[PDB]
Protein backbone atom coordinates (compact mmCIF):
# COMPACT_ATOMS: atom_id res chain seq x y z
CA UNK A 1 0.00 0.00 0.00
CA UNK A 2 0.79 3.86 -0.77
CA UNK A 3 1.01 6.98 1.02
CA UNK A 4 -2.33 7.94 1.12
CA UNK A 5 -1.07 11.49 1.47
CA UNK A 6 1.23 11.51 -1.88
CA UNK A 7 -1.05 9.29 -3.80
CA UNK A 8 -3.77 12.45 -3.38
CA UNK A 9 -1.06 15.15 -4.27
CA UNK A 10 -0.88 13.33 -7.31
CA UNK A 11 -4.14 12.73 -8.08
CA UNK A 12 -4.92 16.32 -7.54
CA UNK A 13 -1.76 16.70 -10.02
CA UNK A 14 -3.26 14.35 -12.66
CA UNK A 15 -6.23 16.20 -13.03
CA UNK A 16 -4.46 19.77 -13.62
CA UNK A 17 -2.87 18.21 -16.41
CA UNK A 18 -6.13 17.08 -17.27
CA UNK A 19 -7.59 20.54 -17.05
CA UNK A 20 -4.94 22.19 -18.98
CA UNK A 21 -5.36 19.67 -21.41
CA UNK A 22 -8.63 20.46 -22.08
CA UNK A 23 -7.90 24.17 -22.24
CA UNK A 24 -5.58 23.73 -25.17
CA UNK A 25 -7.52 21.41 -26.75
CA UNK A 26 -10.37 23.58 -27.30
CA UNK A 27 -7.32 26.96 -28.82
CA UNK A 28 -8.18 27.51 -32.11
CA UNK A 29 -4.61 27.66 -34.35
CA UNK A 30 -4.77 29.53 -36.92
CA UNK A 31 -2.58 28.79 -40.03
CA UNK A 32 1.00 30.82 -38.29
CA UNK A 33 0.08 28.58 -35.28
CA UNK A 34 0.16 25.34 -37.27
CA UNK A 35 3.38 26.29 -38.69
CA UNK A 36 4.76 26.44 -34.80
CA UNK A 37 6.74 23.76 -32.98
CA UNK A 38 5.32 25.60 -29.68
CA UNK A 39 1.49 25.40 -30.88
CA UNK A 40 -1.49 24.23 -28.61
CA UNK A 41 -1.51 20.94 -30.42
CA UNK A 42 2.02 20.19 -29.33
CA UNK A 43 1.76 21.42 -26.13
CA UNK A 44 -1.30 19.47 -25.65
CA UNK A 45 0.48 16.00 -26.75
CA UNK A 46 3.64 16.70 -24.50
CA UNK A 47 1.52 17.10 -21.70
CA UNK A 48 -0.96 14.12 -22.43
CA UNK A 49 2.69 12.25 -22.39
CA UNK A 50 3.73 13.49 -19.18
CA UNK A 51 -0.04 12.66 -17.87
CA UNK A 52 0.78 9.40 -19.09
CA UNK A 53 3.92 8.87 -17.28
CA UNK A 54 2.57 9.92 -13.84
CA UNK A 55 -0.16 7.92 -14.23
CA UNK A 56 2.24 4.96 -15.07
CA UNK A 57 4.10 6.16 -11.42
CA UNK A 58 0.90 5.74 -9.71
CA UNK A 59 0.34 2.68 -10.71
CA UNK A 60 3.69 1.77 -9.30
CA UNK A 61 2.70 3.54 -6.25
CA UNK A 62 -1.17 1.73 -6.03
CA UNK A 63 0.88 -1.85 -7.02
CA UNK A 64 -1.14 -2.13 -10.04
CA UNK A 65 -0.78 -2.92 -13.27
CA UNK A 66 -0.29 -0.48 -16.20
CA UNK A 67 -3.12 -1.75 -18.19
CA UNK A 68 -6.38 0.75 -19.15
CA UNK A 69 -9.23 -0.98 -20.01
CA UNK A 70 -8.18 -0.49 -23.79
CA UNK A 71 -10.08 -3.41 -26.10
CA UNK A 72 -6.82 -4.50 -27.63
CA UNK A 73 -5.80 -5.75 -23.91
CA UNK A 74 -8.96 -8.25 -24.70
CA UNK A 75 -7.73 -11.60 -25.31
CA UNK A 76 -8.54 -13.04 -29.16
CA UNK A 77 -8.48 -16.89 -28.30
CA UNK A 78 -7.90 -19.38 -31.64
CA UNK A 79 -8.97 -22.88 -31.15
CA UNK A 80 -9.30 -23.50 -35.36
CA UNK A 81 -7.34 -26.37 -36.15
CA UNK A 82 -7.26 -29.57 -34.69
CA UNK A 83 -4.31 -29.40 -33.09
CA UNK A 84 -4.14 -27.60 -29.67
CA UNK A 85 -0.10 -27.28 -29.97
CA UNK A 86 -0.89 -25.30 -32.75
CA UNK A 87 -3.48 -23.30 -31.48
CA UNK A 88 -2.33 -22.56 -28.29
CA UNK A 89 0.95 -21.35 -30.25
CA UNK A 90 -1.30 -19.48 -32.79
CA UNK A 91 -3.49 -17.53 -29.34
CA UNK A 92 0.16 -16.72 -28.30
CA UNK A 93 1.19 -14.95 -31.52
CA UNK A 94 -2.00 -12.77 -31.84
CA UNK A 95 -2.13 -11.53 -28.07
CA UNK A 96 1.39 -10.05 -27.93
CA UNK A 97 0.70 -6.52 -26.18
CA UNK A 98 1.19 -3.12 -27.70
CA UNK A 99 -0.37 -1.71 -30.77
CA UNK A 100 1.78 -3.36 -33.36
CA UNK A 101 0.81 -6.88 -33.01
CA UNK A 102 -0.13 -7.91 -36.79
CA UNK A 103 1.54 -10.69 -37.82
CA UNK A 104 2.15 -11.72 -41.74
CA UNK A 105 1.33 -14.85 -43.30
CA UNK A 106 5.08 -15.70 -42.57
CA UNK A 107 4.87 -15.15 -38.66
CA UNK A 108 1.83 -17.72 -38.76
CA UNK A 109 3.10 -19.99 -41.00
CA UNK A 110 6.23 -20.34 -38.86
CA UNK A 111 4.42 -20.62 -35.52
CA UNK A 112 2.43 -23.59 -37.14
CA UNK A 113 5.73 -25.31 -38.69
CA UNK A 114 7.48 -24.46 -35.16
CA UNK A 115 4.75 -26.16 -33.06
CA UNK A 116 4.76 -28.78 -35.36
CA UNK A 117 8.28 -29.18 -35.68
CA UNK A 118 8.67 -28.72 -31.81
CA UNK A 119 5.63 -31.45 -31.10
CA UNK A 120 6.51 -34.24 -33.90
CA UNK A 121 3.46 -33.95 -35.58
CA UNK A 122 4.44 -34.99 -38.32
CA UNK A 123 2.20 -32.93 -40.46
CA UNK A 124 3.64 -32.74 -44.15
CA UNK A 125 4.28 -29.21 -46.07
CA UNK A 126 1.15 -28.90 -48.13
CA UNK A 127 -1.44 -29.11 -44.64
CA UNK A 128 1.15 -27.17 -42.32
CA UNK A 129 0.56 -24.64 -45.30
CA UNK A 130 -3.35 -24.90 -45.29
CA UNK A 131 -3.56 -24.44 -41.35
CA UNK A 132 -1.53 -21.52 -42.07
CA UNK A 133 -3.52 -19.83 -44.40
CA UNK A 134 -7.21 -20.75 -42.80
CA UNK A 135 -5.75 -19.43 -39.20
CA UNK A 136 -3.86 -15.99 -40.89
CA UNK A 137 -7.45 -15.16 -42.41
CA UNK A 138 -9.75 -16.01 -38.99
CA UNK A 139 -7.22 -14.10 -37.46
CA UNK A 140 -7.06 -10.89 -39.07
CA UNK A 141 -10.19 -10.75 -38.86
CA UNK A 142 -10.28 -10.53 -35.37
CA UNK A 143 -7.18 -8.40 -35.02
CA UNK A 144 -8.87 -5.83 -37.19
CA UNK A 145 -12.04 -5.88 -35.40
CA UNK A 146 -10.28 -5.29 -32.32
CA UNK A 147 -8.11 -2.40 -33.66
CA UNK A 148 -11.35 -1.09 -34.78
CA UNK A 149 -13.61 -0.71 -31.51
CA UNK A 150 -10.15 -0.07 -30.02
CA UNK A 151 -10.33 3.25 -32.28
CA UNK A 152 -13.89 3.59 -32.07
CA UNK A 153 -14.70 3.62 -28.40
CA UNK A 154 -11.28 5.03 -27.23
CA UNK A 155 -11.94 8.80 -30.14
CA UNK A 156 -11.81 12.25 -29.77
CA UNK A 157 -12.67 14.06 -26.43
CA UNK A 158 -15.09 15.91 -24.45
CA UNK A 159 -16.02 18.16 -27.34
CA UNK A 160 -17.06 15.27 -29.28
CA UNK A 161 -18.03 12.93 -26.41
CA UNK A 162 -21.80 14.45 -27.16
CA UNK A 163 -21.39 13.18 -30.74
CA UNK A 164 -24.78 11.32 -32.53
CA UNK A 165 -24.82 10.55 -35.19
CA UNK A 166 -28.80 11.69 -35.57
CA UNK A 167 -27.81 15.31 -35.00
CA UNK A 168 -26.17 15.76 -38.67
CA UNK A 169 -26.68 18.99 -39.59
CA UNK A 170 -27.01 17.76 -43.20
CA UNK A 171 -30.35 15.18 -42.19
CA UNK A 172 -31.84 18.88 -42.25
CA UNK A 173 -30.59 20.62 -45.43
CA UNK A 174 -30.98 19.32 -48.48
CA UNK A 175 -28.53 22.02 -49.73
CA UNK A 176 -25.60 21.35 -47.47
CA UNK A 177 -25.89 17.10 -47.76
CA UNK A 178 -26.24 17.50 -52.06
CA UNK A 179 -22.54 19.68 -51.50
CA UNK A 180 -21.33 16.76 -49.71
CA UNK A 181 -22.46 14.25 -52.13
CA UNK A 182 -21.05 16.26 -54.87
CA UNK A 183 -17.52 16.16 -51.89
CA UNK A 184 -18.15 12.22 -51.82
CA UNK A 185 -17.75 11.86 -55.38
CA UNK A 186 -14.67 13.78 -55.66
CA UNK A 187 -13.05 12.21 -52.67
CA UNK A 188 -13.60 8.77 -54.23
CA UNK A 189 -11.62 9.49 -57.67
CA UNK A 190 -8.96 11.52 -55.79
CA UNK A 191 -8.22 8.19 -53.50
CA UNK A 192 -8.49 5.90 -56.72
CA UNK A 193 -6.91 8.56 -58.30
CA UNK A 194 -3.29 8.35 -56.28
CA UNK A 195 -3.41 5.08 -55.80
CA UNK A 196 -3.35 4.52 -59.46
CA UNK A 197 -1.14 6.94 -60.09
CA UNK A 198 1.22 4.89 -58.03
CA UNK A 199 0.55 1.54 -59.57
CA UNK A 200 1.00 3.03 -62.69
CA UNK A 201 4.57 4.67 -62.10
CA UNK A 202 5.61 1.22 -60.93
CA UNK A 203 5.32 -0.17 -63.99
CA UNK A 204 7.23 2.34 -65.78
CA UNK A 205 10.30 1.73 -63.79
CA UNK B 1 -6.06 -11.39 -13.19
CA UNK B 2 -3.79 -8.00 -12.95
CA UNK B 3 -4.92 -5.32 -10.42
CA UNK B 4 -6.31 -2.24 -11.87
CA UNK B 5 -5.69 1.49 -10.95
CA UNK B 6 -8.27 3.58 -11.32
CA UNK B 7 -7.53 7.39 -10.53
CA UNK B 8 -10.39 8.96 -8.24
CA UNK B 9 -9.93 12.06 -9.92
CA UNK B 10 -9.41 11.33 -13.50
CA UNK B 11 -11.72 8.62 -15.59
CA UNK B 12 -10.06 5.83 -17.22
CA UNK B 13 -11.78 6.70 -20.90
CA UNK B 14 -9.52 9.57 -20.73
CA UNK B 15 -6.48 7.54 -19.71
CA UNK B 16 -6.78 5.42 -22.75
CA UNK B 17 -6.99 8.30 -24.73
CA UNK B 18 -3.92 10.34 -23.85
CA UNK B 19 -2.01 7.09 -23.98
CA UNK B 20 -2.96 6.39 -27.39
CA UNK B 21 -2.35 9.93 -28.27
CA UNK B 22 1.26 8.75 -27.59
CA UNK B 23 1.29 6.12 -29.65
CA UNK B 24 0.70 7.87 -33.04
CA UNK B 25 3.70 7.42 -35.45
CA UNK B 26 3.84 10.28 -37.29
CA UNK B 27 5.69 13.00 -35.89
CA UNK B 28 3.06 15.55 -34.90
CA UNK B 29 4.95 18.70 -35.92
CA UNK B 30 4.93 18.06 -39.81
CA UNK B 31 1.99 16.05 -39.43
CA UNK B 32 -0.30 19.72 -38.26
CA UNK B 33 2.44 21.48 -40.67
CA UNK B 34 0.55 19.13 -43.59
CA UNK B 35 -2.98 19.93 -42.78
CA UNK B 36 -1.52 23.60 -42.99
CA UNK B 37 -0.49 22.67 -46.36
CA UNK B 38 -3.79 21.66 -47.27
CA UNK B 39 -5.43 24.36 -45.20
CA UNK B 40 -4.48 27.16 -47.05
CA UNK B 41 -5.25 25.77 -50.41
CA UNK B 42 -8.65 25.83 -49.38
CA UNK B 43 -8.96 29.26 -47.48
CA UNK B 44 -6.56 31.59 -45.78
CA UNK B 45 -8.41 32.88 -43.11
CA UNK B 46 -9.19 29.18 -41.75
CA UNK B 47 -8.51 28.27 -37.90
CA UNK B 48 -8.12 24.64 -36.66
CA UNK B 49 -9.38 23.63 -32.74
CA UNK B 50 -6.54 21.64 -31.35
CA UNK B 51 -8.64 19.05 -30.91
CA UNK B 52 -9.71 19.00 -34.98
CA UNK B 53 -5.88 17.96 -35.66
CA UNK B 54 -6.04 15.65 -32.85
CA UNK B 55 -8.98 13.60 -34.35
CA UNK B 56 -7.52 14.26 -37.90
CA UNK B 57 -4.13 12.49 -36.86
CA UNK B 58 -5.74 9.45 -35.06
CA UNK B 59 -8.13 9.19 -38.28
CA UNK B 60 -5.50 9.12 -40.69
CA UNK B 61 -3.02 6.78 -39.13
CA UNK B 62 -5.69 4.77 -38.75
CA UNK B 63 -6.45 4.84 -42.50
CA UNK B 64 -3.44 4.38 -43.30
CA UNK B 65 -2.87 1.21 -41.18
CA UNK B 66 -5.75 -0.48 -42.79
CA UNK B 67 -4.67 -0.02 -46.48
CA UNK B 68 -1.80 -2.29 -44.96
CA UNK B 69 -3.34 -4.54 -43.09
CA UNK B 70 -5.48 -5.18 -46.36
CA UNK B 71 -2.19 -5.19 -48.21
CA UNK B 72 -0.87 -7.84 -45.85
CA UNK B 73 -3.65 -10.03 -45.63
CA UNK B 74 -3.55 -10.44 -49.24
CA UNK B 75 -0.39 -11.57 -49.27
CA UNK B 76 0.40 -15.13 -49.29
CA UNK B 77 4.04 -16.53 -50.12
CA UNK B 78 5.81 -19.52 -48.60
CA UNK B 79 8.89 -16.54 -48.57
CA UNK B 80 8.27 -13.17 -48.16
CA UNK B 81 8.07 -10.16 -50.72
CA UNK B 82 8.56 -6.71 -51.00
CA UNK B 83 5.55 -4.97 -50.56
CA UNK B 84 4.83 -2.68 -54.00
CA UNK B 85 1.98 -0.14 -54.82
CA UNK B 86 0.22 -3.13 -57.12
CA UNK B 87 0.10 -4.89 -54.07
CA UNK B 88 -1.33 -2.22 -52.53
CA UNK B 89 -3.77 -1.38 -55.01
CA UNK B 90 -4.97 -5.04 -55.60
CA UNK B 91 -5.85 -5.48 -52.03
CA UNK B 92 -7.60 -3.07 -51.90
CA UNK B 93 -9.76 -3.85 -55.02
CA UNK B 94 -9.95 -7.31 -52.94
CA UNK B 95 -10.75 -6.26 -49.36
CA UNK B 96 -10.68 -2.79 -49.40
CA UNK B 97 -13.14 0.27 -49.90
CA UNK B 98 -14.64 1.43 -53.41
CA UNK C 1 20.30 5.38 -61.76
CA UNK C 2 19.18 5.05 -58.05
CA UNK C 3 18.52 8.54 -56.68
CA UNK C 4 17.25 9.71 -53.59
CA UNK C 5 14.27 12.01 -52.99
CA UNK C 6 14.50 15.38 -51.12
CA UNK C 7 11.54 15.65 -48.53
CA UNK C 8 10.33 17.51 -45.56
CA UNK C 9 7.74 15.90 -43.78
CA UNK C 10 6.85 12.27 -42.79
CA UNK C 11 10.17 10.67 -42.88
CA UNK C 12 10.83 7.21 -44.11
CA UNK C 13 10.88 5.50 -40.25
CA UNK C 14 7.25 6.55 -39.45
CA UNK C 15 6.21 5.22 -42.71
CA UNK C 16 7.92 1.94 -42.27
CA UNK C 17 6.70 1.70 -38.84
CA UNK C 18 2.83 2.42 -39.39
CA UNK C 19 3.65 -0.28 -42.63
CA UNK C 20 4.51 -2.73 -40.02
CA UNK C 21 1.87 -1.92 -37.39
CA UNK C 22 0.13 -3.11 -40.54
CA UNK C 23 2.08 -6.19 -40.19
CA UNK C 24 3.90 -5.50 -43.82
CA UNK C 25 7.45 -5.90 -42.60
CA UNK C 26 9.18 -4.52 -46.12
CA UNK C 27 7.87 -1.96 -48.78
CA UNK C 28 9.00 -0.78 -51.84
CA UNK C 29 11.06 2.76 -53.04
CA UNK C 30 7.65 3.91 -54.57
CA UNK C 31 5.76 3.35 -51.10
CA UNK C 32 6.77 6.11 -49.17
CA UNK C 33 6.16 8.84 -51.57
CA UNK C 34 2.73 7.20 -52.28
CA UNK C 35 1.85 6.85 -48.70
CA UNK C 36 2.73 10.40 -48.26
CA UNK C 37 0.26 11.53 -51.26
CA UNK C 38 -2.52 8.98 -49.95
CA UNK C 39 -2.13 10.66 -46.37
CA UNK C 40 -2.21 13.89 -48.36
CA UNK C 41 -5.65 12.94 -50.00
CA UNK C 42 -7.22 11.35 -47.28
CA UNK C 43 -6.54 14.47 -45.05
CA UNK C 44 -7.51 17.17 -48.12
CA UNK C 45 -10.84 14.81 -48.56
CA UNK C 46 -11.95 14.89 -44.80
CA UNK C 47 -11.05 18.66 -44.50
CA UNK C 48 -13.19 19.35 -47.51
CA UNK C 49 -15.89 17.78 -45.81
CA UNK C 50 -15.15 19.72 -42.55
CA UNK C 51 -15.17 22.67 -43.80
CA UNK C 52 -18.30 22.49 -45.82
CA UNK C 53 -19.86 21.87 -42.26
CA UNK C 54 -17.76 24.83 -40.81
CA UNK C 55 -19.14 27.51 -43.49
CA UNK C 56 -22.55 25.87 -43.39
CA UNK C 57 -22.21 27.01 -40.00
CA UNK C 58 -21.07 30.70 -40.52
CA UNK C 59 -17.88 29.81 -38.50
CA UNK C 60 -14.15 30.51 -39.48
CA UNK C 61 -12.77 27.72 -37.06
CA UNK C 62 -13.23 24.20 -38.31
CA UNK C 63 -14.10 22.67 -34.61
CA UNK C 64 -13.93 18.65 -33.97
CA UNK C 65 -17.02 17.91 -34.24
CA UNK C 66 -16.80 19.33 -37.79
CA UNK C 67 -13.81 16.69 -38.37
CA UNK C 68 -16.35 14.41 -36.93
CA UNK C 69 -19.05 14.60 -38.71
CA UNK C 70 -16.80 14.59 -41.94
CA UNK C 71 -14.59 11.39 -40.75
CA UNK C 72 -17.90 9.49 -40.44
CA UNK C 73 -18.77 10.27 -44.07
CA UNK C 74 -15.12 8.79 -45.20
CA UNK C 75 -16.23 5.34 -45.08
CA UNK C 76 -14.79 2.59 -43.02
CA UNK C 77 -12.37 4.19 -40.78
CA UNK C 78 -14.82 5.73 -38.46
CA UNK C 79 -17.38 3.90 -39.15
CA UNK C 80 -20.00 2.88 -35.65
CA UNK C 81 -18.84 5.55 -33.80
CA UNK C 82 -21.06 7.36 -31.33
CA UNK C 83 -23.66 4.48 -32.47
Amino acid sequence: RGSRRQIQRLEQLLALYVAEIRRLQEKELDLSELDDPDSAYLQAARLKRKLIRLFGRLCELKDCSSLTGRVIEQRIPYRGTRYPEVNRRIERLINKPGPDTFPDYGDVLRAVEKAAARHSLGLPRQQLQLMAQDAFRDVGIRLQERRHLDLIYNFGCHLTDDYRPGVDPALSDPVLARRLRENRSLAMSRLDEVISKYAMLQDKS
Amino acid sequence: KPHRYRPGTVALREIRRYQKSTELLIRKLPFQRLVREIAQDFKTDLRFQSAAIAALQEAAEAFLVALFEDTNLCTIHAKRVTIFPKDIQLARRIRGER
Amino acid sequence: KVLRDNIQGITKPAIRRLARRGGVKRISGLIYEETRGVLKVFLENVIRDAVTYTEHAKRKTVTAMDVVYALKRQGRTLYGFGG
